[PDB]
């Protein structure tokens, strides 16, 4: 998920970038390739939740992009869903 | 080249060398730095605030010769002190710029020549988090200064 590569040949694979760096406020962008995979088969996060059974599953969801990207989504449709 | 969009990529190239024979060709055509077309239509961005923008090395030497081919226009207080035109980056100018990049020396280059200092960035970026922007420091290069960790500025100021 941290995947940031110098040698700018193999950079189209890269996963973590550097938006702009105004300078206190850094902003990062990371990939959602698979992590939300809309009309693909299964995705990176589907297998936190609904496969893996083991413990380190709640240390798991607590990286980097995953705690905001559960933020993004829940804050489409937690609002909505409930009211319905 | 004759046109905007050569001369916009040659400034973040900063080939000096790639920009000769171009203050005899505003004395041709009769065209001032910041006319109507030698600066972003969406945005106001200029060539010096280009400038600022790609660095080499936080050194480019365009810099001191956009402001000679503008000295002899007649635009030092004016290709300068010419703020943004858009919303969201609203008033910022080059000072604001050159004080973000931490380039002491294009700071001093900057008022020597005519740099208004209260000119404000008032845009929606440069407004708090609960207005809508992304960082805030009061509109202020002197403050700008302040809120950049670097007082060598401030002194300057």
């Amino acid at each position: 998920i941290r995947l940031e590569i110098k040698d700018e040949e193999a950079r189209h694979l890269s996963r973590k970038f550097r938006d702009w760096a105004y300078g206190p406020v850094y902003s990062s962008l990371y990939d959602l390739s698979m992590l939300d995979t809309c009309g693909e088969e299964v995705s990176v996060l589907e297998i936190l939740v609904y496969n893996s059974k083991v413990e380190n599953r709640h240390e798991m969801l607590a990286v980097e992009p995953i705690n905001e990207l559960l933020r993004d989504k829940w804050q489409k449709f937690g609002a909505v869903s409930f009211y319905i | 080249m004759f046109n905007r969009h050569m001369l916009f990529d040659i400034v973040s190239r900063g080939s000096t060398a790639e920009l000769e024979g171009f203050l005899p060709f505003l004395l041709a055509q009769k065209k001032r730095l910041t006319d109507e077309e030698f600066r972003e239509a969406s945005t106001g961005k200029t060539c010096l605030t280009k400038a600022l923008m790609n660095l080499n090395g936080g050194k480019n030497d365009t810099i001191p010769m956009l402001i000679d081919i503008a000295e002899k226009t007649g635009n030092l207080r004016e290709f300068i002190n010419s703020p943004f035109r858009d919303v969201y980056y609203r008033g910022q100018t080059a000072l604001h710029i050159a004080i973000e990049r931490r380039c002491k020396h294009y700071v001093e280059l900057l008022v020597e020549k005519g740099a208004d200092v209260h000119a404000q960035a008032r845009g929606r970026f440069f407004q708090p988090k609960d207005e809508g922007g992304y960082f805030y420091f009061g509109e202020l290069p002197l403050s700008l200064a302040a809120c950049t960790n670097q007082p060598d500025i401030v002194h300057y100021l």
